[PDB]
């Protein structure tokens, strides 16, 4: 099959500057019938994606002049002269020429905004589910930019791995800026044995980790 | 103005089929091919297959053995039907015009969500997060509400019946065994709370269920 290979995976943007989005293919994309079918999709959050380009250079109707298309063989390049705030989401490139066609993997184009540590909170179990026999703690890790964050969970200061699981909210669309939540679940019995519970996370804004903790005797 | 229209299923089990009808307005089936795509989180966009003007098909060959388009021309009906799901079909699909010659027509249905589980409907357990007994003080203090166990999706979760809506984080639900569990959270300032009253409601309608939670200090 052919790889469409896009570049950058994800591109920070303002309002007002230019964006470049590149789209290789493992194989020159051929014409058929004197047609070249290569395209390029915008989807917004919880829309199809709409068709931007096709034919490599031709503006779909209703596609403002800012979109423009180029290249030829194996290299592929979507421009837009000027970001507007409509134009943010996951743009596809997308092959015709050769069966089974294919996509790229998407570049994100996503609005830049002033750096924000992120607002972390650690909550223990509820004494509700403590009697169903169930031990959630749960961590949030709200309003935060970028989006690279990492993080690790220590219980009396060992590091956990097993149980948990992360849950990922899309770029805010008022702020921009992105939030998680990460939960350990552990047995009743399992919970019991350890008294300190911390989240530890890793972000852009420091070297220094932001740590919050609980001890299950208080 | 043109348009397709998707009809099918949100859940189908494991082993089963799923069938859905793209419905077609604008423009003749006789004269453009319909292609089918699908979109998971894990995999991105993949093209499943096509079928042309003239009434010919052509399959991704990773999918062709379970794979079946057909169409009615008279009724602009375009038929999928993909046998034995399992796990890993789970995603939206789409119909789509695409590989275009012409300025005109090019549109995506609204995609279909479709969930393959053995899971029965399950209403979830609710529980209210409270800060710990000794977490250190702000100006705010973020609260929160974990909704676990419960089957399909989704459900709806409000503060204060609806009333609290800036603050809010609520988090895509996540696969925990075969059943959903999400949390949400939300930030008041720590001069309100427990002085006046936070209550998350959450609705699970494939249930009829509807229960709220107080938060209480621990
Ligand atoms: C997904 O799961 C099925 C059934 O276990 C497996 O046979 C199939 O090849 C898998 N497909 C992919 C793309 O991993």
């Amino acid at each position: 099959d052919i790889l469409m290979n896009q570049t950058p995976l994800s591109l920070p943007v303002s309002l007002g500057d230019q964006a470049s989005i590149s789209c290789r293919s493992s194989q020159y994309i051929v014409h058929r019938n004197g047609n070249t079918y290569l395209e390029w999709y915008l989807q917004k959050p919880g829309q199809s994606p709409k068709l931007l380009i096709y034919k490599v250079s031709n503006r779909f109707s209703g596609v403002p002049d800012r979109f423009s298309g180029s290249g030829s063989g194996t290299d592929f390049t979507l421009k837009i002269s000027r970001v507007e705030a409509e134009d943010l989401g996951v743009y596809y490139c997308f092959q015709g020429s050769h069966v089974p066609y294919t996509f790229g993997g998407g570049t994100k184009l996503e609005l830049k905004r002033a750096d924000a540590a992120p607002t972390v909170s650690i909550f223990p179990p509820s004494s509700e589910q403590l009697t169903s026999g169930g031990a959630s703690v749960v961590c949030f890790l709200n309003n935060f930019y970028p989006k690279d964050i990492n993080v690790k969970w220590k219980i009396d200061g060992s590091e956990r791995q097993n149980g948990v699981l992360n849950s990922w909210t899309d770029q805010d669309s008022k702020d921009s800026t992105y939030s998680m939540s990460s939960t350990l679940t552990l047995t009743k019995d399992e919970y019991e044995r350890h008294n300190s519970y911390t989240c530890e996370a890793t972000h852009k804004t420091s070297t220094s980790p932001i740590v919050k903790s609980f001890n299950r005797n208080e | 103005q043109v348009q397709l229209k998707e009809s099918g299923p949100g859940l189908v089990q494991p082993s089963q089929s799923l069938s859905i009808t793209c419905t077609v307005s604008g423009f003749s089936l006789t004269t453009y091919g319909v292609h089918w795509v699908r979109q998971s989180p894990g995999k991105g966009l993949e093209w499943l297959g096509v079928i042309w003007s003239g009434g010919s098909t052509d399959y991704n060959a990773a999918f062709i053995s379970r794979l079946s388009i057909s169409k009615d021309n008279s009724k602009s009906h375009v038929f999928f039907k993909m046998n034995s799901l399992q796990a890993n079909d789970t995603a939206i699909y789409y119909c789509a015009r695409m590989r275009i010659t012409t300025d005109w027509f090019a549109y995506w249905g609204q995609g279909t969500l479709v969930t393959v589980s053995a899971a029965k409907t399950t209403p979830p357990s609710v529980y209210p997060l409270a800060p710990g007994s000794a977490a250190q003080t702000n100006s705010m203090v973020t609260l929160g509400c974990l909704v676990k166990g419960y089957f399909p999706e989704p459900v709806t979760v409000t503060w204060n019946s609806g009333s609290l809506s800036s603050g809010v984080h609520t988090f895509p639900a996540v696969l925990q065994s075969d059943l959903y569990t999400l949390s949400s959270s939300v930030t008041v300032p720590s001069s309100t709370w427990p002085s006046e009253t936070v209550t998350c409601n959450v609705a699970h309608p494939a249930s009829s269920t509807k229960v709220d939670k107080k938060i209480v200090p621990r």
